[PDB]
DNA sequence: ATTAGGTGTACTTATCTACACTTT
DNA sequence: AAAAGTGTAGATAAGTACACCTAAT
């Protein structure tokens, strides 16, 4: 019923859930309450979460797909118990904090390799070694263990320092790395992803930042991490703006994570005026890119006692490239959820929504659009040998991306001028 | 780096300073704040100023000042 | 007593402390931080005045401020 | 060679005079020179006072008067031995550090009461019991006082108030009256009461370097320095004229001036609380003829954070004796004559000091004015008087009124003085 | 009556929105 | 070819001063 809260190796708090009245209760150290911060601003240090912030926090480390399925599987629980899942994952979440039962440990700790030939396998038969009909992600993906040259997975206090993502669907790996690479050739903030290849088949490697792997010995060391929806203390059903569907009944309900929400953010972080460029860019960086997957569980901050701040971008995609599924921005600009829809009005009234200047917004679109031509070429070279279906994948790709840019740099000295 | 008591250059250089630790040019830093790049130019120099010019930038920035406490001749004398 | 994270009207209301703390008239206080007494209300009241009008005041009363 | 520094009962540090090099060095403990303050602002906490700032800091400690002659003869030793003085009066002395030789103390404490009868015999003969102007002169004692029996303090004990005799005629009605004056102006100043013994009377003045400790033997110190010892100036130039009032000297001012008076509110905790304090020491001293304010008669309360003004003390009305010479012991815009001083003087005086003249005015006026209301406040807080005290009061009360009303004339024409 | 307050002209001065320029 | 820092100029409009005007308890 009582499960300890361990940051790294020590020990900050308890996580407590009394069974019979189905309730969860966090309450901290005396050392950490003064000198610490909490899981997330929801959750404060003097003990007073409310239970049901933190059931929603415990909720939103968990996965969404068959994963999920798989894991109650192995446990053989019920969907409806949480305290369960967590404790089986809890050495090993998002962020530093792990949750463990007390006075049990493995550790023990060492590390078990891996061969390119079992993750085939694991690749090319998805039903026998783990219809949609029309959707929105997501990926299969495993964490693993990276020290430069093999992969293995970590156990116990060892951890993944990597996530390795595999392609079920056309091109996916590629699509990524170009657009993980892009924005980080542009400067912006963004975690580091490598390529990586088993047998015919190519992988995503992508770099934790919230985990860092010390060299010379077995330790990781890590920093904590909240999402959007964990920040705002949402559900994880609220992770899109609309939190039911694209429904025409559903179609007003807009309960969710929104932009003029995510903003509203930036005075819990260190540096509001800092945290409000990197939101500001990433809006516009998924417009011009066309990923209109964004939403809450993809944006995060670290967690420190001084206050929040926004991480480094990750899973950057373009799904325009994907047009067997229907395409709705997670995130509306000026009640307008349409990537094909979005004007110099939408704009304007959105940058006024936020109650931010247009000039502002107009800059870094500008800046972007023009830097992007030139950018794309840099992150082509980057790329190992292509075959031909994907050099025509990106060639598709190149093209669209600069009318994308084209498209808006066409209107965007009208957002000044128009009055809403 | 160091500034034990600020005045209003130092303030000035203070703000200047966060706002490159950021790596923030002048001209966003001036919007998000709610204030024109020049006068933001005036405040890093510390050329006199509106106090709610200083503070517009001061809450936005999220730096925070605050006085010297004592309770003065920490509670003491005889 | 109170303490703060500073701001514009708690300054001005700390201005005020430690000027009736010093047991000072504003007419006195002004003249010495060399302002007008209207512009030492205006500052107590936390009212908009020139950023050197309050380091007149502050270097004046031997207050000192600080990032934290 | 090394006497260690005691605030209190703790000790806060070490002072070492070397006898060949004939030099001091003051070196503090490391607890202290991050929490707490230098003796002076002129022997800093890392050690860095001068030997010539020590010794002048020291020096400013003893007594000016037979007092010294008195001290030296009893222990014998030279005028030019400091050292030997200093570890004799350092249990007490002005401020809360007391100068203690390395392991040496009585302590034990206790007390010794004072009885009426040889304090009367001790007033009539100053042979028995050890001609141009003026400084002093004036006799007096300092004392344990717990309201009842006056005693003498031993070891860590200290007199807590200075009892003051008048050989010169009503010297304690004039400091009384004056001291009661600013006091009752709401002026800061050190309480005194007037104390009799036999037919003779005394002036009880209330330490506030010191502060008695009521329920068991314990007497707590609070620093102070002068405005010497701030300075760092030697104890010459506590007059602005650190030599004397010849006119070949007339024109050589090295000593404490109100300009440099009032340098010092920078260094204070409120610069600004200072120098009204300041100015209102200067104009009270103007209003009740009082040409001996100098140097030692205004100090600071030493702290960690700054010095603060401490409450005036030492007010006296010279003016009321003629058989001595009166003049200014810190200028007026280079006028040292108290009768010369008009409104030119006082406005290029304020401009000197770089303030209003608008203030001047202000603080003058309110105080010239609530005199005459206030003066016969304080005669009404005079003990019995004989016939000749009365009409010492009655002169006194007359000049004062005319110094007030001999300002108030001309005070509106400061404000349109062209310097 | 002395204090906190409010004036009211008149002096000096900043914030705003662009365009223009001195520096990588 | 930028791309950040730094300018300028006219309409706005705000705080400061000053001798002294004056209510507020």
């Amino acid at each position: 019923l009582t499960l300890e809260m361990h940051l790294g190796d020590l020990m900050i708090g308890e996580l407590s859930f009394d069974a019979t009245a189905d309730t969860f209760a966090v309450h901290y150290t005396k050392d950490w309450q003064q000198s610490g911060f909490p899981l997330s601003p929801t959750i404060p240090l003097d003990g007073t979460g409310t239970s049901n912030q933190i059931s929603m926090f415990l909720v939103n480390l968990l996965p969404e797909n068959k994963g999920l399925d798989y894991l109650i599987e192995s446990l053989g629980v019920s969907k409806g118990n949480t305290f369960a899942l967590i404790r089986a994952i809890g050495l090993d979440t998002a962020g530093a904090i792990a949750f463990v039962p007390k006075g049990a440990l493995l550790p023990e700790t060492q590390l078990r390799p891996i061969k390119a030939e079992e993750v085939i396998q694991r690749i090319e038969d998805p039903t026998m070694w783990p219809p949609r009909l029309s959707v929105a992600g997501v990926q299969p993906k495993l964490n693993l263990f990276y020290n430069g040259k093999e992969f293995a997975f970590a156990e116990g206090t060892l951890s993944s320092t990597h996530i390795v993502k595999f392609e079920k669907y056309h091109h996916l790996v590629i699509n990524e790395f170009i657009t993980m690479r892009l924005a980080k050739v542009l400067g912006m903030n963004v975690a580091n992803v490598d390529i990586v290849h088993f047998g015919r088949y190519k992988a995503l490697c992508v770099e934790r930042f919230d985990r860092r792997n010390i060299p010379g010995e077995q330790r990781v060391l890590r920093r904590h991490i909240v999402d959007s929806c964990q920040a705002l203390g949402f559900s994880v059903s609220k992770k899109y703006e609309r939190n039911f569907g694209t429904g025409r009944d559903v179609k007003d309900i807009r309960e969710g994570v929104s932009f003029n929400r995510l903003f509203s953010l930036a005075a819990k972080c260190r540096n509001p005026v800092a945290a409000k460029q990197d939101m500001l860019q990433w809006a516009l960086f998924n417009l011009l890119t066309g990923n209109a997957d964004a939403h809450g569980k993809n944006y995060s901050f670290f967690m420190t006692p001084s206050g929040m701040e926004p991480t480094p971008w990750y899973d950057l995609v373009s799904v325009d490239m994907y047009e067997d599924f229907e395409q709705q921005l997670a995130m509306a600009i000026d009640d307008e959820f349409d990537p094909n829809s979005i004007y110099a009005y939408q704009l304007a009234a959105f940058m006024d929504g936020l109650g931010l200047p247009r000039n502002l917004l107009i800059s870094n679109l500008t800046r972007i659009a023009r830097r992007i031509p030139q950018a794309i070429a840099e992150v082509i070279l980057m790329l190992p040998p292509l075959d031909e279906d994907e050099a025509s994948f990106v060639a598709h790709y190149k093209t669209q991306l600069l009318a994308r840019c084209e498209r808006y740099l066409g209107f965007v000295d009208e957002v000044r001028d128009v009055e809403v | 780096i160091m500034a034990s008591p600020l005045n209003q250059q130092s303030l000035g250089l203070l703000i200047k300073e966060r706002r490159k630790s950021a790596a923030l040019t002048q001209d966003v830093a001036a919007m998000l704040c709610g204030v024109t790049k020049k006068t933001l130019i005036r405040v890093e120099k510390g050329e006199d100023v509106y106090i709610s010019t200083v503070f517009k930038i001061l809450d936005g920035l999220g730096i925070d000042i605050v006085s010297a406490q004592t309770s003065d001749t920490e509670t003491n004398g005889w």
